[PDB]
């Protein structure tokens, strides 16, 4: 019955926010069964609990950012959400004492490491799944996203940046979602960004904490990172990582086929809201995806 | 060796981005009881680098704090701690780490200490705490006398307080500290020479700056004052002289603007008008400040270059591009 | 690694060794795995491909060809092996075999590699022209044009060989085709089209073609040539209108330089002359400094038209730079 | 005493010359004892031989390039010489059917691979070293090279390229020369050039065969190669590789301390000619250098 999951220990990690550049102290904590991922601002008077819900998203400039009625915000929850979806965490309390989830290395690998270090305990209760009965679709001009019925969770992303440094790489990716598949193929894709649009973005108040150590700074004609790309086509891989993170905002893993072309955070959130609006287009189910089983590997001593 | 078999697979895994595996390998090696002291320190350093690459700064700091007492690794551990404290907007500790590094020999960290003190002053500035801002800037100046940011910040603080004589006295030091950045002071300096009431000294200083090839901004200001003083003819003559001696697109646009005012109406004048419509757009579109270590071109002066993260390496672009 | 299993672990270790530059160890690992008697056909082909890539990255080219010729007949690796062989035959300056491999690849479906066939044929014709044999150069140019009919290099080379032979009418016939074959490279033929028309003596048709080229937005070269001929045709001051009009639609540094020169030629002297001198000494001081040709795949900038861009090694990518910077 | 070495099998390799762009079929062949490395051109119907003597180097614009009296040239022999010096080969006939030793990947690693695959023999004859006796120094302005007496071969090269891409790496590298040390540290640094001056050099007839695959291409501000630097300070390492290759032009392994600053391919050869011109500065000795035996140590998990 798949069974719900949570953490075993209160696991912390400091970082530098990508879109604010302020020191942040992420503190993942366990929760009982039937709690859902609830984000929490802790530096505020009382706390400001943001129950993960597609409607909370109200700012999608370059980071799916929660905003309650009082303008208290927690930005850049895309990658942490992607990690939680990868490990299938349904009950976890995320606390940040600064108004944004840290960035770590610009991917979900650090968050996967933190969650695994905490340990994925399994609770005694069925795991709620959002199964897509009827095909739904949303469009934003030349960008579009589409949810289709499926006996699983499959993603199919395409990008087109008309950029000499990104077109050379693979521009289409597709997979059947699974804990091991996510951990091995998508958890490492970095936060690709262009060097030309940094002066402007930093002026506007975004990407104040981004540096070569947490992004693929692509200049006008080539990737500027010394190491290079972790994957030969990690731009689309990271875009699908952001897609998983955005789609997890509903609080539960989704069952369906998600096909996207040039989708962003705004489009993914709009698609999720559209699906959740049609009461007949989605239903609650259990035991539809083969998550878990993060197989270990040999540890030779030499 | 068997140990060196680890710390090379771990480095590979960290480079590939699988921090979950590099950290695991290094931690397992560290937990082993067969490690000698030097090997244990090497493992600690590798694990700290793993954490820093993965972005878990609170753990990289903890790991690197175990190496500051070991003679071999003191330089590396302190440098990594300085990078961590710069990254996570914590200057009051970055200054301590940099001062320890200075005491341990590296004398090129005085610039970064001055910049940390300036950043702290900036934090205390904008909250109407100018007294502590000035105190911190004075400390930064004491830690380095060849920093232009300290002089400019002290000028700003004096201007905010109202003491303009000291403002000009401090601002003028930029010429002796770093000539390339003199163009930054001019704007501010102008105000402190206008409301103060010393216009003659203002003109004399502008002339001296121009003669010292200060830049296109100084030349344009000198041309404007010469115009307002002795008519447009003398201004055009001087601008022509400076353009011949020092060619710059901005001075070229100024010369075109002065030519337009003196020109008989005709289709040639309209051709010059369209030439202005293009050249002014180009000059307003070209970058102003460029970094001298990573080729980053920004339209406004960045003290901490976003790309190479090196302090005081962004200077005005000199030549036919901009200033 | 060496803890990821076998065979595939060997392949990953060899790839890492090649990337790090330890070429000898990479070849040693790959060859040891290949010589293993416990490998399957798919794994042997994978090993041979990796060994060929190792040799190619180490510079030993004939060994790379030997280890890649064994993958062409294999369906799985045919296209990749042929691509690597094409790269080898390009680098080692063997144009005939490169053409043969490109023909194989185009027969296989990849039709993008016809421009490269035309360029290889043009290179062979250039080699022949270096020895003063125009007939064979023309034959190779004809074959290349038959291979691809949308290559400006073939037309330009045909014009060059015709001018060498003296068949100037055919030289014009071939060169003018570049107008329809590729607009951005029109400026390359004017230097020779002028000579062709001068030898033919059809000055009126030369002016007509220049007018068409400028109306078609060919570049600053056509505008300058047309203005130069017009100045002699119907005077300078009276005929200065045309340069002014062409200026407004497509202003460029190389164009206003001529207008400033015209103003200097007939001026009222005085301060205005001093100005229009100090300027017109600066626009002309960055008309020659700026690069004229840029590669639109990797940003390479050069003062001459490199058909084979040195950086990315892509054929027919360097084109004139347009917009307030040159042609 | 250290024994002279040659190859056991004739070994071929077809590469592209860096400074000519031609396809060169390099062929290394064994020679008997007491013959010295001799270069040779094969495309010429009468085979032409260049004995390895410092005077042979006559054109050094960007690569130590042998030239005889009739203007027959074998350019870019500064990397193959580097590999031979690293492995201490004293008798070998190198043949090239085109006027340039291939470049391979830019470094000297492919040549070490070719020589090791050929297999290095040990002839039953003494190995002549050219041991220095008196300090000899030569300067070309700011650049200066210096040989000092020493019980071995030790290099102390330096570089001062006023370039932001080379100034962030150690501009100094010193090592005690030895076959294993050479094969491990210096025998992979690649030839590095600037993309700013490639449009010009190719117009002058140089660097025609260059490309990202056989050089480190540092643009105005950073290294453009996708892989990156093999080491952290590969530039000085390759400069020292070229230094070893150029110093090998005397035909024998040299013994001493070679300290250089901004030394090119002309200054090294000038130093070698000056040293060999003084009869009281050098002498032929035997068995005075560190081990030249490669170590097959690598055998991890
Ligand atoms: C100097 C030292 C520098 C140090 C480090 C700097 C970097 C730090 C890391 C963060 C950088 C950020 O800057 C994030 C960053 O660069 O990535 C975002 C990325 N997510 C996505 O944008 P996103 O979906 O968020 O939001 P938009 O509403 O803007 O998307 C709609 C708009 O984007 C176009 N579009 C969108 C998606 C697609 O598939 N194709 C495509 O064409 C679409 O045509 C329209 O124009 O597209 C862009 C692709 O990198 C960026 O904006
Ligand atoms: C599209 C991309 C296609 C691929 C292109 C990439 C390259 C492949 C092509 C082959 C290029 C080769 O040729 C390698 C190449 O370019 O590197 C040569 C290199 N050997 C050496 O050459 P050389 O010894 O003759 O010195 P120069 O006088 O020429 O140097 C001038 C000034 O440099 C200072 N200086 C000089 C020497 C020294 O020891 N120290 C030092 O500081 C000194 O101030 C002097 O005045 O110096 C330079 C350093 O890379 C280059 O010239
Ligand atoms: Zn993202
Ligand atoms: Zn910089
Ligand atoms: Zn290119
Ligand atoms: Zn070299």
């Amino acid at each position: 019955m798949i069974k719900q999951r949570t953490l075993k220990r209160i696991v912390q990690a400091t970082g530098v926010g990508l879109h604010t550049g302020k020191k942040v102290t992420l503190t993942l904590r366990p929760a009982p069964a039937n709690t859902g991922v609830i984000y929490r601002r802790t530096d505020l008077n009382p706390p400001v609990d943001f129950p993960a819900d597609a409607k909370s998203v109200r700012d999608t400039m370059l980071c799916t950012c929660l905003v309650n009625e009082h303008d208290v915000r927690i930005s850049t929850v895309e990658h942490l959400n992607a990690a939680l979806a990868g490990l299938g965490i349904d009950n976890i309390v995320i606390e940040v004492n600064a108004p944004e989830i840290p960035i770590m290395d610009g991917s979900a690998a650090p968050f996967v490491y933190l969650l695994l270090d905490a340990g994925i305990d399994e609770l005694n209760c069925a795991k709620k799944f959002v199964r897509i009965k009827e095909t739904v679709r949303v469009e934003d001009g030349d960008k579009w996203a589409e949810f289709k019925p499926y006996n699983g969770f499959s993603l199919d992303f395409t990008i087109d940046f008309n950029h000499p440094a990104i077109d050379s790489s693979n521009q289409r990716y597709a997979m059947n979602f699974s804990a091991d598949a996510f951990m091995r193929q998508i958890s490492r894709a970095r936060t690709f960004g262009f060097m030309r649009d940094i002066e402007y973005l930093q002026s506007r108040g975004l990407c104040l904490g981004g540096s070569f150590d947490c992004a693929i700074v692509v200049d006008d004609y080539r990737v500027l990172n010394e190491d290079g790309l972790r994957f030969e086509d990690e731009f689309v891989r990271h875009k699908m990582l952001d897609a998983i993170g955005d789609l997890f905002m509903c609080g539960h893993n989704i069952i369906g086929a998600f096909t996207a072309y040039k989708s962003g955070h705004a489009l993914n959130n709009k698609l999720l809201q559209a699906v959740l609006a049609k009461q007949e287009a989605w239903e609650y189910v259990t035991f539809q995806d083969d998550a878990e089983l993060p197989l270990a590997f040999k540890a030779p001593s030499a | 060796g068997t140990v060196e078999a680890h710390l090379t697979l771990g480095n590979l895994f960290r480079s590939r981005g699988e921090v979950d595996r590099a950290i695991r390998i290094h931690q397992t090696l560290m937990e082993s009881a067969s490690l000698t002291y030097e090997q244990r320190l090497l493992a600690i350093q590798q694990l700290g680098r793993d954490y820093m690459a993965a972005g878990l700064y609170d753990r990289a700091e903890d790991m690197f704090n175990q190496l500051t007492d070991e003679t071999d690794f003191r330089i590396g551990a302190l440098q990594q701690l300085l990078q961590i404290y710069q990254a996570t907007s914590e200057w009051q500790k970055a200054i301590d780490v940099a001062e320890r590094l200075v005491k341990l020999g590296k004398d090129k960290q005085r610039v970064e200490i001055a910049h940390f003190y300036c950043e702290l002053a900036l934090q205390h500035m904008a909250s109407d705490d100018l007294d502590r801002a000035m105190t911190l800037l004075k400390k930064g100046a004491a830690a380095d006398k060849n920093s232009a940011r300290v002089s400019i910040m002290m000028g700003r603080v004096f201007m905010a307080k109202g003491e303009y004589a000291k403002a000009v006295e401090s601002l003028q030091r930029v010429i002796s500290q770093d000539r390339e950045l003199v163009s930054e002071t001019l704007e501010m300096l102008q105000t402190c020479y206008q409301q103060l009431g010393k216009t003659a000294e203002w003109a004399e200083f502008l002339q001296r700056a121009v003669e010292e090839n200060t830049g296109a901004d100084a030349e344009l200001m000198l041309a404007d004052i010469i115009e307002a003083r002795d008519g447009s003819e003398a201004a055009q003559v001087y601008i022509t002289r400076q353009l011949q001696r020092h060619p710059t697109m901005r001075v070229f646009h100024k010369l075109m603007d002065y030519h337009l005012n003196e020109a008989e109406e005709g289709r040639a004048k309209e051709s010059l008008m369209v030439l202005r419509d293009m050249v002014g757009e180009k000059v307003r579109s070209k970058p102003r400040y460029r970094c001298q270590k990573c080729g980053f071109t920004a339209y406004t002066l960045y003290w901490h270059c976003p790309s190479c993260r090196a302090w005081s390496t962004i200077k005005p672009i000199r030549g036919l591009d901009g200033l």
